[PDB]
């Protein structure tokens, strides 16, 4: 889920 | 039982000819024997901003707290007190508190605007900062006193019911209680570290308010105890927000130490501002070391765990418990202090925007392993806690990702129960 | 802990055969032992108004309270209480309390209008001046009762809070609380052990909270004295968080400057009454600290704030004071007086119908003697204090006067801040 | 003094290898030490609602607390707790509380939307029914707890006045007091029940709230204590609606044995449901005999 | 200014 979470990050 | 003159951060002599009198974020003030006399230092951080002075004290002041724009000194047994402007502009004064028999002062305090005498038989005294009299009143016997502008944080002894604190403002007109003599839930004393204690009983290392106005108190369990939600009376309590102990074990490596201390100086949004003071004893030596950092962390951690998972590190899954936990006191006590008091240094609103970010974040993290784990409803408990709208949604495509259609349903009523109520 | 029956400002019997029974500024009430009965006599200092008069008392009456109308007497064991009025219009009448096993009747109060009972269980009784019962109430255990009036000022004492106080009225139904159990600041008697030889030994086993009296002011605020001797008034009670215990007099110090500036162990103060600014009290001279047989006429002390220190008075000489400080205590009196009598005509109006000029003497005072503070502000070059102490002014001709002060003492810049004081409340005056 | 771990209604182990964790109107749960570990079983009375079961304890649990929904475990000196609900639909869920050296956890308890445990330190934490941590709070040293719904009742010990008792709500907003550290007017222990002592020095029996919401407490001088109208400052008091030493004596005719003893279990509106104990014990034992109903 | 402070009495 990394990806989900990078993207909600920026 | 013997009331002994108390101030933030102060040392006792040991088998010293000098001791600090008192020390926080603004500097440090020291008292050095000097044969039937005193020799009184005061210094400060910012070395830009004052000057470092001294002068010889012919009182024997054994109490001080010191402020950004004057230090206040006391006399315990005589009830002399002398207010010194760190600027030359303004005059110093001098004032002799009355005390009856027996009665001695036992903290006081000052502001820019407000000076503040407290005494053994539970005498108030309030002046402004030029030696002007308010009014004197009589409380419970005070232990201890700290002050913020216009507001007093004090704590009070008896033999009924222990310790207790107040919280008042005094205002142009007349002084007000937050809060009158609630219970104060912090741990007393239970050696090498004698001499601090027949020094300070109660165990106080110190006691101040937040930078953002939050009374703190730190006492001998090496805990740093926040007052929250102190403006609704049935609603304030006492939060530990520091667990002093487990962050030094935590950068030693998880190893047991009994050499590293800490010295509170104060606290600055999310972070202690301390001495590390690397020693047998617990308090401060000469030369005083440069201030350290320390970041204010939930007592949520356990060793035995941190442990297994092994500068300690810690897995990102415990990491975003505490995270959210912190972030989560912290915007409460944000919000409420600019819902009613507003702004004070003017990055308030944008230190609690990002707060509220880091907690959406941390609590994704934790949405995230509880799909991992297939556990649909705890996930779904940590979806409501959410704040921004962009967090449900997010929470939304980790759901579909960890395909679980039941999850998203249930979240996306949550998504249109809140975009109906804004159609209210 | 035992509850001992209490009564304002009562003696104990000692090593005599007689004692006070209660005491204030009507009068006071005396009781005999006459073998195996008691003589009771009630006795009024305007002897032109009240006759003294006396009784053969077959009870054992060890409670007593006096108000202008009436006396109320009680038993604490049996639970008797007896009201008699002072004039012939009305009769006595006689109840009796009910009492549990160990239960104590520890203190009762009357007003023309009102009659209190408080028993050591915390059981709270109260009847119309013909004995007609109201509601009873249970609270903490009772140690001493005073009442003005409707109104009602209790002190409280656990194991748990300690001593606390409830400030309450008697209304026409029900009972309403301005206070409820808030905490009692008043110091504890603080007992040695040269005290088992002690010859005041009996008066705290008699009193062992050492509240020597406690009453309304005539404008009707609560005040209380304790064994350390300071008179304790209550302020702001009607508003719960603004609610402050004030001491407004040191009696020892005052002690101390009438004996001009010495040390003495003869001479104590048993007070009887708060009248606007004057405490009404007996001198005792002799080794107790209680008054005995016969007593004294009464005497007058006029109230200080406690902010004289003995070494600064010793210095500058009965004690004289210099005007400088003593214009920061008239400052400090003049500032609390004036506070208490603005709530008191603001909530319950004139009760005498001089109030508002005793209050505008009042500010008065206060102006003045802040100018004084503010002039020997201004001979020390001291702009910035003397700002601070014009702006606790009151009046706008009192602003003048400043102006006028510091147009002397030429200081210009103090000058203009000061006129900027008198057109900011210009401005807020237009809202 | 000693902080001992509490549950309502628990039994001591006496002589014996097992005793009862907790205990109250939905069931009873016991522990047995076997040959190396511990064995919990978890009874209900209502056998048509909720599954019996029973599972090896590794940890050692010395607290408990039961609800309609789940039962609640924790581990005294290890900081560890487990919370296992009822319906296998649930899944159970284990978490290690945080211990200071010296710190014991003194009591737990349980709702459907919250979990609450005390430690001797004062420590306060609070949780939902999945663990999710919501706050930490510091009190006065926590010696016994019980909850319903959002409401919790805690008594505290302080060194000063001794017993003390607060009453709070857990809402959604911030929890908030409606007494804070208040007196508790219960009377403190004053033999062959000499091993009930030792287990609770507080002689607090039990205590829970009542079916419509007001906290009861019973101590060593078997009274079943009521605190009502708690949500009114000034007329908050102790009801003691309940001498359960004159009831036994009624239902004996008129004649003083020292054979029956009550056990708390609930306070359902009208009656007080217990465990009527006959022996020389005043403590339950094996096998549990049928839950009694005394009249108010 | 003991003569400023006799007028304001007055």
């Amino acid at each position: 889920f990394d990806d989900i979470l990078g993207e909600f990050e920026s | 039982f013997r009331y002994m003159p108390f101030s933030p951060a102060g040392t006792p002599f040991g088998f010293t000819d000098r001791r600090y009198l008192t020390m926080n974020e603004v500097g440090y003030v020291s008292t050095v024997k000097n044969s039937e006399q005193y020799s009184i230092t005061v210094s400060f951080f910012d070395v830009g901003r004052f000057r470092e002075y001294h002068f010889e004290d012919l009182f024997g002041y054994d109490l001080c707290f010191l402020n950004e724009k004057g230090t206040l000194f006391g006399q315990s047994k005589t009830g002399q007190i002398q207010y010194r402007p760190h600027d030359s502009i303004h005059s110093n004064w001098t004032k002799i508190i009355p005390l009856q028999a027996g009665e001695r002062i036992t903290s006081v305090a000052a502001t820019p605007v407000r000076v503040i005498v407290g005494t053994s038989l539970g005498y108030f005294r309030s002046f402004n900062q030029f030696g002007v009299p308010f009014a004197v009143e009589k409380t419970s016997p005070i232990v201890a006193l700290t002050a913020q502008n216009y507001r007093v944080f004090s704590v009070h002894y008896s033999q009924f019911h222990g310790l207790s604190y107040s919280l008042s403002e005094l205002g142009t007109s007349s002084k007000r209680y937050y809060k009158r003599e609630c219970p104060l839930p912090m741990s007393l004393p239970n050696d090498a570290n004698l001499d601090y204690y027949n020094f300070n009983p109660m165990g106080i290392k110190s006691l101040f308010f937040s930078s953002y106005g939050d009374p703190c108190i730190f006492g001998s369990d090496n805990t740093l105890l926040l007052l929250s939600k102190w403006r609704s009376p049935e609603e304030s309590k006492w939060l530990p927000i520091l667990d002093s102990n487990m962050e030094i074990w935590k950068m030693s490596g998880g190893k047991e130490t009994t050499d590293i201390h800490v010295w509170p100086l104060a606290l600055a949004y999310d972070t202690l501002n301390c001495i590390l003071v690397k020693g047998k004893h617990i308090w401060p030596e000469f030369p005083l070391p440069l201030p350290s950092e320390m970041e204010i962390r939930m007592p949520v951690f356990v060793k035995s765990k941190l442990l297994e998972e092994n500068e300690i590190q810690i897995p990102v899954s415990m990491a975003a418990e505490e995270e959210y936990l912190r972030s989560k006191v912290l915007s409460e006590l944000l919000t409420d202090t600019l819902e009613n008091d507003g702004e004070m240094y003017g990055n308030e609103n944008e230190v609690l925007a990002a707060l509220n970010g880091a907690y959406d974040k941390a609590l994704l993290r934790l949405f995230a392993s509880a799909c991992s784990d297939q556990n649909v409803e705890k996930a779904l408990s940590l979806a409501h806690e959410l704040k921004q709208d962009r967090a449900l949604t997010a929470a939304v495509k980790i759901s579909e990702r960890a395909e679980l259609p039941s999850l998203v349903k249930k979240i996306n009523n949550i998504r249109e129960a809140r975009y109906e109520q804004q159609l209210k």
